[PDB]
RNA sequence: UAGUCGGGUGAUUAGCCAGACUCUAACUUAUUGAACGUAUU
């Protein structure tokens, strides 16, 4: 892999070749999206490595869980560690709870809201619009978790 | 201005006028006499993570009757309102409305019978219509016990009036804003003798040619600017 | 082949001499020296040609400038010709008649020549998909064409720059090859030899903005020549 | 078994040979550059020998109608009359169409076939296929429908002719009744009139009966659609047209032309140089027979006579 | 010296320019009706003409090196609404003065004002007819000679 | 006035001389293929 750069108003450009890298990259991506696969880990700690840490930490809960967060400003030099406290604090609530009682309450308000379906309104779609498929999504987001793929919490923790 | 600000009030305006209060507030109260009577029984589990929306029923009660104390006009009425001041005002627009284009709303105007967006409009009639609107939203906002609230006290400040602005429509910028906002004093700046011709004498303050600041009140002009031609305002 | 480039080069062409130059400099250097050939001092000598006029003014043998400009479902314009004048032009008209937007094309026509100036084969701006396209249209794209004017070596230089709407499954190509030719003419033979080069330049309404020096603008040693091309078409 | 039937008749080969062969006949082109005369190359699709046989039979066994507006590609007429046809008028209307050869589809062929107003030869439905595949070229091995007319090709020219003869008629219809000679060497809409502020109107008309026609198919060159006048320079398809209407090489080409002449004369010109110089000589005999006797006076008529050459 | 030159030739008010370097941040001051005044305290017009006819002196004198005088380089120059913020006394020179320091650059010009127009030949304007909705085609130049005339019989005609 | 046309001179694509024109307004292009001219034939 080659970066090259030139200056302006030079009679004939320099330019990248950065094709097998995207070809290897291209592999790694492919056979992950088939069929999960170990990534390799790109990081860079530079001398901002050296900076204070301000207490609290911004809720930005929907982003530190997914598998490909790991890359997020992983050359920056700093290493991202609010973020690991945010993912390590959220390991702790599904550890400690969130997964003893796992899918015991989360399909039970489908059989209590068949009540309302059956005995309250004609036909009720507003009030069960999201929980029904968003049970099957956490499910097909866990497999990997219950299966030979992405860990559990507590062992990630 | 705060032209984006109107923006965003205006797609508010319209959102709460396409949907209304009355459709909402009835609904709310249907669904919680349905669930108190689903849960009469017992198993109030249906209820107790569902006590959210029974909880922002009274929250939209709430910020309701503000509406209704403070004696602001109604939504569509100050829609109206301000639509009706850009369109009398801003000589190319005839309305202006909003479309929900792709899922997303948009404000759409018609300028000389063509139905162009915001963006798609000129820097002339852009700023002028920028201008018009954020003065019309502000009026509205703070004057809400007038039957039209363009009639409201203010100082408006105004530099460059004809900037952006063909000669065509420099003859009418002045009467068309005196005509919408008539209890407002505005001070404006100006170089232009078109617009000049459209305005009394009296009103007018004059910097000198030979002028370094040494003077100690401006003066009215001799000659009177108003019904004059081009060029005498422009020679004398 | 060479026998016809070097017919039409020995007559005047300033390609001919420009292909027959870059032939001669990639082979050996038994004809290929960057320089000190006769087609390489052709090229030199056509850009840089002029003679001082009765009035003390340099004029160049070879003027530079846009002959015609031809907008088709562009804006306003469902099919417009313009007839740019050799040193002066003014394009009047009412708020809404298109002379910003006609500005606009000929800037975006330009970004192409100061592109590959700076960078082979760069690539300049673009017309919008969004907004440029006719409302209206008949054919949902737009196109801009332009003709520029070298010398008599160079009479015509056309391009086109051609953008397809939103949601449309036939996408229309520009054709920009010939300004990227003159660009590269005119970057070859300056990194060979100095010469002088054009400028392009756009004061649109992004002018007239408040302060000056914000930042330190850390962009690239405004000291290098090649500077002047920063930001130029920018409008401010 | 109709068009493939005349074809072996035509190559004397059997009937199943043929049928082979136009199988990738569309696809059997050789694709190649040649110089641009400023700069830059341009892509030509020629097919094989045996798919150049077999299009020249094709389009020697029908004759498809073409109209007398239209100059290229017929015995007889070619740069000279299409020049003389705008040569005594004043003022001149040159465009021209967009990519007018790879814009043909055999959908356009299979339109202009059925609504064409004079003679057109009877296909039976069997045989369209055998007609696409032997006169149309298939650029990009994927993909099986794209199929164009390639400029370059023992059929193209013909085709092309006839898939203008309907836009031919209409529009030298509509110049004839307001006293505009028209004529196309196939891609040069020529327009020119004795009348002032007639030919305005023109691109318009051409717009719209092309949209009438082939819809969005083809299109004008609106970077292409030049008006001149005798204030300017005026040429039709290389031929200069003088102040004095009458048809000229330009006066750039002849001082050319006299130059290597004079070169000529001292022996400071090479063979190459030489046959390109008795090329130039005879097309300009062809085109201004007058060059050819201001030369012999010029240059002398021996000098002339041993450049030229004896039988 | 060429652009001060040209600075001080094209801008009226402007006498003078220089630079600053007591008081040690460095800072550009002109002189304005003979008042020596800072470059941050220019009014709009003043400094909106002086930013262009700067900028545009600088990007010639950059790219003409080759030149006695780098100003008569060629190019093409695009200004929208050249009159902005300008006095009508300004009008009356703008364009002369703009056409005397660059004499070889394609000034392509838009404006709204008949002062700057009488100032500009009849050959060298192009209108747009009032009555117009976008379906006119190769625009026209004017039938009045505006070159001279009466301010009040351009704005008629 | 430009710009254009091009008859002549010119070791000749340049320079010059004479003449003429002016719809808001040429920008000379592409092969081996097609037709045209020319040469072998
Ligand atoms: N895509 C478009 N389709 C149709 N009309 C448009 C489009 N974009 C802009 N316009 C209209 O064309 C005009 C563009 O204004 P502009 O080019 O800035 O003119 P000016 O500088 O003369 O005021 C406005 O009237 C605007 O409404």
């Amino acid at each position: 892999i080659r970066l090259s750069r030139s200056a302006l108003g030079t009679a004939e450009r320099r330019d990248s070749e950065v094709k097998p890298a995207k070809d290897l990259a291209d592999i790694w991506r492919v056979i992950n999206e088939v069929n999960t696969i170990n990534l390799p880990t790109f990081a860079l700690y530079n001398v901002e490595r050296s900076q204070p840490f301000n207490r609290n930490i911004k809720d930005n809960t929907g982003r530190r869980e997914e598998r490909f967060d790991a890359y997020s400003q992983t050359l920056g030099g700093a290493g991202r560690f609010d973020h690991f406290v945010e993912w390590y604090i959220y390991l702790h609530k599904r550890t400690v709870s969130d997964i003893s009682s796992s899918i015991k309450e989360l399909e039970q308000q489908v059989n209590d809201l068949q009540r309302t379906v059956d005995g309250g309104m004609v036909s009720v779609k507003s009030l069960l619009e999201q929980m029904k498929f968003k049970l099957s999504e956490a499910i097909e987001r866990n497999d990997a978790a219950v299966s030979s793929r992405v860990l559990t919490e507590s062992v990630q923790k | 201005g705060r032209f984006d600000h109107f923006v965003e009030w205006y797609i508010y305006l319209h959102k709460r006028t396409v949907s209304d209060i009355s459709s909402s507030i009835k609904e709310l109260e249907q669904q919680v006499n349905d669930l108190q009577r689903t849960v009469d029984g017992g198993m109030v589990s249906v209820k107790s993570l569902l006590e959210q929306m029974k909880f922002k029923l009274s929250e939209a009660i709430e910020r309701n009757d503000a509406a209704v104390s403070s004696r602001v006009l109604t939504e569509s009425v100050q829609k109206s309102i301000v639509e009706k001041a850009i369109c009398s005002v801003v000589p190319s627009i005839s309305n202006i409305w909003v479309e929900m284009i792709t899922g997303s709303d948009l404000v759409k105007v018609t300028n000389d019978g063509h139905d162009v967006t915001i963006d798609q409009l000129s820097d002339g009639q852009r700023v002028f219509l920028s201008l018009v609107a954020d003065l019309a939203r502000r009026m509205v906002m703070l004057n809400p016990l007038l039957e039209n609230p363009l009639e409201g006290r203010g100082i408006v400040l105004i530099d460059e009036i004809e900037l952006h602005l063909h000669p065509k429509w420099q003859q009418e910028v002045i009467l068309n804003l005196r005509s919408a906002f008539p209890n407002i004093q505005f001070i404006i700046t100006t170089h232009s003798p078109i617009v000049l011709s459209t305005i009394e004498k009296r009103c007018i303050r004059e910097f000198e040619p030979n002028d370094d600041g040494d003077q100690s009140f401006l003066d009215s002009p001799d000659m009177q600017t108003k019904g004059s031609e081009n060029a005498q305002i422009l020679e004398q | 082949m060479t026998k016809q480039y070097e017919r039409k080069a020995k007559g005047g062409n300033l390609l001919s001499a420009f292909e027959l130059y870059q032939r001669n400099s990639d082979k050996a250097p038994g004809l290929g020296e960057m320089l000190v050939g006769e087609w390489f001092e052709m090229c030199r000598d056509y850009i840089q040609d002029g003679h001082v006029d009765e009035s003390g003014i340099f004029r160049p043998d070879n003027a530079f400038y846009l002959r015609r400009l031809t907008l088709k479902d562009f804006r306003r314009f469902s099919l417009l010709e313009i007839k740019l004048e050799e040193d002066l032009t003014v394009i009047i008209g009412n708020n809404g008649k298109g002379k910003t937007s006609i500005l606009y094309a000929i800037a975006k026509t330009l970004s192409w020549f100061v592109a590959n100036i700076l960078k082979e084969g760069g690539s300049g701006q673009r017309l919008s998909e969004m907004t440029d396209i006719k409302n209206d249209a008949e054919d949902r794209y737009s196109d801009v064409s332009s003709t520029f004017f070298f010398g008599k070596g160079l009479k015509s230089v056309p391009i086109r720059l051609s953008r397809s709407a939103l949601g449309t499954a036939e996408r229309r190509d520009s054709e920009v090859k010939p300004a990227k030719d003159l660009a590269d003419i005119w970057r070859v033979i300056n990194e060979v030899n100095t010469i002088n080069l054009p400028t392009f330049a756009l004061y649109n309404v992004e002018r007239s903005q408040p302060f000056n020096r914000n930042i330190k603008d850390n962009t690239g040693r405004r000291e290098e020549r090649f500077d002047a091309y920063s930001q130029t078409l920018g409008g401010a | 078994m109709s068009v493939i039937r005349g074809l072996a008749a035509v190559l004397r080969q059997s009937d199943s040979d043929i049928s082979a062969f136009l199988v990738t006949a569309p696809r059997k082109y050789k694709v190649y550059k040649i110089p641009k005369r400023t700069t830059g190359f341009r892509v030509i699709a020629q097919p094989a020998k045996g798919l150049k046989d077999i299009q020249r039979a094709f389009v020697q066994l029908y004759s498809l109608p073409v109209h007398d507006a239209s100059m290229a590609y017929m015995k007889g007429k070619g740069i000279r009359d299409n020049a003389a046809a705008h040569a005594g008028n004043q003022y001149l209307l040159k465009a021209d169409l967009e990519d007018f050869f790879n814009s043909i589809t055999p959908a356009i062929f299979w339109r202009c076939i059925e609504m064409s107003s004079a003679q057109t030869p009877q296909f039976e439905p069997q045989d369209k296929l055998f007609i696409e595949k032997i006169l149309f070229w298939q650029p990009i091995k994927r993909r099986k429908t794209k199929l164009i007319l390639s400029v370059g090709a023992p059929s193209s020219p013909v085709i092309s002719n006839f898939c203008m003869y309907e836009f031919d008629n209409r529009i030298h219809a509509a110049c004839k009744k307001v006293e505009i000679t028209y004529t196309r060497y196939a891609d040069d809409l020529t327009f020119s009139s004795n009348i002032p502020d007639v030919l305005k109107a023109v691109p318009s008309t051409l717009e719209v009966l092309l949209k009438d026609l082939f819809g969005s198919a083809l299109r004008l060159n609106h970077s292409k659609t030049v008006f001149s006048s005798k204030a300017h320079n005026r040429h039709v398809t290389g031929i200069t047209i003088n102040n004095e209407e009458t048809l000229s090489l330009g006066r750039d080409r002849k001082r050319f032309i006299k130059h290597l002449i004079n070169q000529y004369k001292y022996g400071l010109l090479d063979n190459e140089d030489k046959a390109y110089l008795i090329g130039l000589l005879a097309f300009a005999s062809h085109i201004e027979p007058s060059f050819i006797t201001r030369m012999n006076e010029k240059y002398s008529l021996e000098l002339m006579e041993r450049l030229r050459g004896q039988r």
